[PDB]
């Protein structure tokens, strides 16, 4: 009935949906790592220049 | 988020579809009764012109 | 979290509230539609044997 092809309607709407939000998962998580690998390598950064003040102040 | 939205929308649309199917279907029961309680009545005054006919 | 979970449940306990008081209904409305028939096809016999009591 009408309300068997809106079931199936709202059905293919909440699939692409979750869809699209697992997707976004996906990407903003990439994005998460990419910023973690980002702080990590800032760390490396403070320690070198922590150890190279650190030389040029002894 | 994104695809929460679209799901809380289906659970929605099921919503709507359920409970106007359930209004539907209580209108349907109280019309249907209303209809075979007349009818028994009907029955009634016939077999009350029946008697009187018998008589 | 907290409210994604109270929300469906109580959706869905709304869909599954509907859905069966709609069963319960198109239930009784077919035992009620039987029954009219019932009376109906038993008052035709009674104004038959009406109609003959009164010729």
């Amino acid at each position: 009935d009408f309300d068997d092809i809106h079931r199936k309607r709202v059905e293919k709407d909440l699939n692409e949906l979750q869809t699209l939000i697992e997707a976004h998962f996906e990407n903003r998580k990439k994005e998460e790592e990419e910023l973690i690998s980002l702080k990590d390598r800032i760390e490396k950064r403070r320690a070198e220049r922590a150890e190279q003040q650190r030389i040029r102040n002894e | 988020m994104d695809a929460i939205k679209k799901k809380m929308q289906m659970l929605k649309l099921d919503k709507e579809n359920a409970l106007d199917r359930a209004e539907q279907a209580e209108a349907d029961k109280k019309a249907a009764e209303d209809r075979s309680k007349q009818l028994e009545d009907e029955l009634v005054s016939l077999q009350k012109k029946l008697k009187g006919t018998e008589d």
